[PDB]
């Protein structure tokens, strides 16, 4: 009945950063209960919020082993590759997710929304046609963690 | 009176959402 694992916690560090800096989570969460398979852990940039295929999945790893107790770990995955990101959402709020998945099903999603901006005020006014990635700052908003949980099997 | 999303809100709305979600405000 009870969820094996509970995700209690995400911590963003060091942010804000450049947009070319890679993402860094520490992630702590509880296993009531051994695990007889490891969790997978994804990061997934939202290109674009018109359409699920510019998302990049910016890593994918395998945690374990995963015993009944309390875990952290900190999970680091590069930036997105801006070639694949249409300009047009490129300045402005984005999406980045993490999620769990146990036996191929998902039973957490963690987003947070992500300012993309320039911070030069000649930039932020008169900004270039093409964004220019190596003048933007990442602010993931840290501060309004959203978090939804999946029914999923345990078994 | 409540607000509305945009459509780019929206969108980015129900991608955190998921399958079809609750989403909260942080982890308890």
């Amino acid at each position: 009945a009870m969820a094996k694992v509970q995700v209690n916690n995400v911590v963003v560090l060091d942010n804000p950063s450049p947009f070319y800096n890679p993402f860094q989570f520490e992630i702590t969460f509880e296993c009531i209960e051994d695990l007889s398979e490891d969790l997978e852990w994804k990061i997934i940039y939202v290109g674009s919020a018109e359409s699920e295929e510019y998302d990049q999945v910016l890593d994918s790893v395998l945690v374990g082993p995963v015993p009944a107790g309390r875990h952290m770990f900190v999970f680091q995955a590069d930036a997105p590759n801006p070639g694949l990101i249409p300009d047009a959402d490129a300045v402005g709020v984005t999406v980045v997710l993490i999620t769990c998945t146990y036996r191929g099903q998902e039973f957490i999603r963690v987003g947070y929304y992500v300012n993309n901006e320039y911070t030069e005020t000649e930039l932020r006014e008169n900004p270039p046609v093409k964004p220019d990635f190596s003048k933007l700052q990442r602010n993931i908003l840290a501060s309004n963690p959203r978090v939804t949980r999946f029914h999923i099997n345990w078994e | 009176a409540m607000g509305t999303l945009t459509p780019k809100e929206a969108e980015l709305a129900r991608r955190i959402r998921g399958a079809g979600g609750r989403t909260l405000n942080g982890f308890g």
